[PDB]
């Protein structure tokens, strides 16, 4: 969930990475 | 790119950066 990933914690280029597939 | 909280558009913008330039994107159109 991006939104739990990266609104509401710290992420990074190794996770977004994960939501482009 | 760096590692912080993102959210919204900005959310959208560092997804692009990262992978939207590789030409793997769905763009929200907005």
């Amino acid at each position: 969930g991006i939104v739990e990933q990266c609104c509401t914690s710290i992420c990074s280029l190794y996770q977004l990475e994960n939501y482009c597939n | 790119f760096v590692n912080q909280h993102l959210c919204g558009s900005h959310l959208v913008e560092a997804l692009y950066l990262v992978c939207g330039e590789r030409g793997g994107f769905y763009v929200p159109a907005t």
